[PDB]
């Protein structure tokens, strides 16, 4: 029971927020993160957020995205602006370290 | 699909050697760093969990008697550098009851408890080393005293010394132990009590403070507690955190003792995986053509190394979640947020002060936080271990054919 | 130093009585005071420690009290074994000290001393010295003034006193005063007297003799 | 059953020396503190010396500080008192006693005492003189000018006992002991 929302087509330089619906089974007290899926290349780590709320990101993403959570509503939030050809991907969320079966995602291409 | 890219990469020596060096970095990241090792934090979290459990409940734990669990008429045996009520000692001075279950703890068991607690607290104070380290030592020193008529918990038979008045005994059974016995006479200058008593000094040199050595001490601590299972009587501060139950047996904390026992079991197996990583060093590269079916003998070891790292990370996550208070309920959550993850000192690790009792003082929250911080900073490393696990495994199969 | 002062120094008591010996410290000694019993010619044995702790084996007749400076031993019903002298002793300074003692002796009705006088014996005479003996036989209240008079001259500084312990059957004392003179100083006076004073005597009684 | 048996003692001279032995049994001697106490003839109890468990710690009363030496021998469980430089006012019974610092209970147990007396005198036998009576009546004997100290009432051989009184010896200015023994006999013999 995990799925995403808010993925779509936008031009380079645009904006959109993406959201991950995780159960407390995955969420409560666990670190959350965001991941890429580009054609022809593997799942790449993007960002992460601590239960206590500490953010950190990858270099391919440094300075542009902002990850957030909701400890009342088990929700993950990612705001994306300043888009590039390299953001063409399926974006997924998961706990760290990962649960074995993944969600379905949402498509963001630029 | 993603399996097209997996074979396309499985036959690229540049893509394989990149993963192999990714494995050395994440291997050394796990077992050579401390701040940044989920594994380190999870062993630390197990240890400090045990340590903190006794700091919370020792002051209220009943103990007394003479040598072999025997009832005593008038024995006072005081162990130093222990979290007592208002004190830096614990005072076992219960008389005319034989020690046992749901009663006072024997002095025989408190010695095992105490020695493990002293070794831990010193080790914590020095700082647990990276899991790569197995040659660390710690010197440990602790004293107890015996007073009151007929107290033989300090006799030449209890301590093994040549003579209770002034004697010494040295052991080297591999690590050196010197025990020394000193009588303070009732009318000795300085003797404030005006009562004769006996002070035992234990000096341990060469005591190992490796993850498995210290995780084993933590097991001696929590298991002595749970097996002796002495009677306890809490004294709640007024307006501070309230404990339940207020009286009972130490086993009565089945939820807490179990949590700690599995955290120790998980970190022991977590530590057991370091030997795997060491034996499958991933640093040699792998000028000619390269075909998977013939020259890919590293695949087994590359898979053993990556899989060890993954289990070490999953176990690390499991240790934390066994105690992470957001996921806990009722009394067990009460115990953890109100007491275990608190320090009532006015405070380096392993510091016993007169106010340590009824609080964990084991940096339990900071270690839980330090564990989360570490894992969120393993995002790249974690994907690369599975990516290396996928490559090495597709090469094991090409190698079978 | 700390000096312990007991009160009284002596006491006449009866079997079945409640006896009280007090003891006082010059300084505060908190509660570090013990009581001992000592019977004639033997070592003292301990009775009470810590001002109020009854040493084991000691009967419960005995009991202690006090703190700091003023302490008190109580016997609730005197028994024949208890007639002895009692000491308090403080355990607070670098070296322990005792009190002067309290002798408890068995009380009894007033009995007059029957007085006897004994002249020197011929052998002692031609040796150079002379000894006149005055016996006080089986009197009770113990206080006695015995004075020697030769030719009605009150003698001093040459007689010596010696008294027995209470009689095991009578509870009575017996005293021997002995006057020693040289034979030279002896053969110049004629009357030798011994004058006894006591509660048991209406008038001081005198037994004398001439050479 | 704590037990302290004492030996030595005896007759010293002014200056010179005696020795006191105290042999302990029935307790762990090297855990308890010990003390020497002395009692002059008519007087009270005076603590002379204290020695610790180890025997390395030593305290003395001013009356005796530089003049005696306390020591213990923890292997044969024995305590010793070396009385050098002797003086007449050290004439007393001497007691070794166990101080019980474990209980806080004072002088737990005492030896039987051993006799000390110092005098320039030399052993002289008594001179017994008749105390005849004149015209129930009383007579007796006078043993005068002796130094040994122990003397025996002998004048009946076991016949008459209910009328005899032997008086505590007295130390005369001469350094010799005098004593009288009186009897209540009939009125005619």
């Amino acid at each position: 029971q995990l799925q995403e929302s808010g993925g779509g087509l936008v031009q380079p330089g645009g904006s959109l927020r993406l959201s991950c619906a995780a159960s407390g089974s995955i969420f409560s007290g666990n670190v959350m993160g965001w991941y890429r899926q580009a054609p022809g290349k593997l799942r790449e780590w993007v960002a992460a957020i601590t239960p206590q709320g500490v953010p950190n990101y990858a270099d391919s993403v440094k300075g542009r995205f902002t990850i957030s959570r909701d400890n009342a509503k088990n929700m993950l939030y990612l705001q994306m602006s300043s888009l590039k050809p390299e953001d063409t991907a399926l974006y997924y969320c998961n706990r760290l370290p990962n649960y074995r079966s993944w969600g379905q995602g949402t498509q963001v291409t630029v | 699909s993603t399996l097209n890219t997996l074979i396309k990469l499985s036959a690229d020596p540049s893509a394989i050697n990149a993963a192999r060096e990714n494995l050395g970095a994440s291997a050394k990241n796990l077992i050579g760093d401390t701040k940044n090792s989920p594994a380190y934090q999870a062993v630390l979290l197990a240890i400090n969990a045990a340590v903190g459990f006794w700091n919370v409940l020792g002051y209220a734990t009943q103990c007394g008697g003479n040598a072999n669990g025997q009832e005593s008429t008038s024995s006072t045996t005081i162990f130093n550098n222990e979290p007592g009520y208002r004190s830096t000692s614990i005072t076992c001075s219960l008389n005319r009851y034989k020690p046992g279950y749901y009663g006072p703890m024997s002095i025989e068991n408190f010695k095992k408890l105490n020695e493990a607690y002293q070794i831990l607290q010193t080790a914590l104070n020095k700082g647990l080393p990276a899991l790569k380290e197995n040659n660390g030592t710690v010197s440990v020193t602790y004293t107890y005293t015996c007073s009151g008529e007929g107290n033989d918990n300090c006799s030449k038979k209890a301590t093994g010394v040549s003579d209770q008045n002034g004697g010494t005994k040295t052991k080297t059974q591999t690590v050196t132990t010197t025990i020394s016995s000193k009588v303070v006479d009732s009318q000795a200058k300085g003797n404030t009590t005006r009562v004769s008593y006996t002070e035992i000094t234990n000096k341990l040199d060469g005591v190992p403070d490796s993850a498995q050595a210290l995780l084993a001490q933590a097991s001696t601590l929590i298991n002595t507690i749970n097996t002796a299972c002495p009677y306890f009587s809490v004294t709640n501060k007024s307006g501070g955190p309230q404990m339940e139950p207020t009286r009972g047996k130490l086993c009565g904390f089945t939820e807490e003792i179990s949590a700690i026992q599995k955290m120790i079991t998980d970190a022991q197996e977590l530590v057991n995986q370091t030997s795997v990583i060491n034996e499958h060093e991933q640093s040699t590269p792998v000028g000619k053509p390269f075909n998977p079916f013939t020259d890919a003998s590293f695949a087994q070891g590359m898979l053993a190394n990556a899989s060890a790292q993954a289990k070490m990370l999953n176990l690390a996550h499991q240790v934390g979640q066994t105690i992470n208070p957001d996921n806990l309920t009722g009394t067990f959550k009460n115990f953890v947020t109100g007491f275990l993850a608190t320090c009532n000192n006015k405070s380096p690790p392993g510091t016993v002060t007169t106010q340590t009792f009824a609080s964990g003082c084991a940096y339990v929250e900071q270690t839980i936080t330090n564990l989360n911080n570490s894992i969120a900073h393993f995002g790249t490393q974690e994907q690369q271990i599975q990516q290396a696990e996928n490559i090495a495994d597709t090469l094991v199969n090409f190698g079978s054919h | 130093d700390i000096q312990m002062t007991q009160s009284p120094s002596s006491l006449s008591a009866s079997v079945g009585d409640r006896v009280t010996i007090t003891c006082r410290a010059s300084q505060s000694i908190s509660s570090y005071l013990n009581w001992y019993q000592q019977k004639p010619g033997k070592a003292p044995k301990l009775l009470i420690y810590a001002a109020s702790s009854l040493q084991s084996g000691v009967p419960s007749r005995f009991s202690g009290s006090g703190s700091g400076t003023d302490f008190t031993l109580t016997i609730s019903s005197l028994q024949p074994e208890d007639f002895a002298t009692y000491y308090c002793q403080q355990s607070y300074s670098t070296l322990w000290t005792f009190g002067q003692g309290t002798k408890v002796e068995i009380k009894r009705t007033v009995a007059a001393p029957s007085v006897f006088i004994f002249p020197p014996s011929d052998e002692q005479l031609k040796s150079g010295t002379a000894s006149v003996v005055c016996l006080l036989n089986n009197f009770y209240p113990r206080e006695a003034k015995v004075q020697w008079k030769v030719d009605n001259a009150l003698q001093s500084g040459n007689s010596q006193e010696s008294v027995t312990e209470q009689d095991s059957k009578d509870s009575t004392y017996s005293l021997s005063s002995t006057l020693t003179l040289s034979k030279a100083d002896y053969e110049k006076h004629k009357v030798y007297a011994c004058e006894v004073t006591h509660q048991g005597l209406s008038s001081p009684v005198t037994k004398s003799f001439n050479r | 059953q704590v037990q302290l048996v004492q030996s030595g003692g005896g007759i010293g001279q002014p200056g010179g020396s005696l020795r006191l032995a105290c042999e302990a049994s029935g307790f762990t001697f090297n855990l308890f503190e010990m003390a020497w106490v002395r009692q002059a003839p008519g007087q009270s109890l005076e603590v002379i010396s204290y020695i610790g468990s180890s025997g390395s710690t030593t305290r003395y009363a001013d009356s005796v500080k530089g003049r005696f030496i306390v020591s213990r021998d923890n292997d044969k469980e024995s305590m010793f008192l070396q009385l050098n430089s002797l003086r007449v006012d050290d004439t007393a019974t001497y007691f070794c006693a166990r101080l019980n610092g474990w209980a806080g209970s004072g002088l737990d147990h005492w030896g039987q005492g051993t006799l000390v007396a110092v005098s320039s005198a030399s052993t002289k036998g008594p001179s017994v003189f008749p105390l005849a009576p004149s015209s129930t009546a009383a007579l007796g004997c006078l043993v005068k000018d002796y130094f040994p100290e122990p003397v025996t009432v002998s004048w009946n051989s076991g016949a008459l006992t209910s009328g005899v009184h032997t008086f505590p010896a007295v130390l005369q200015s001469s350094g010799l002991y005098s004593l009288s023994s009186v009897v209540t006999v009939p009125s005619s013999s």
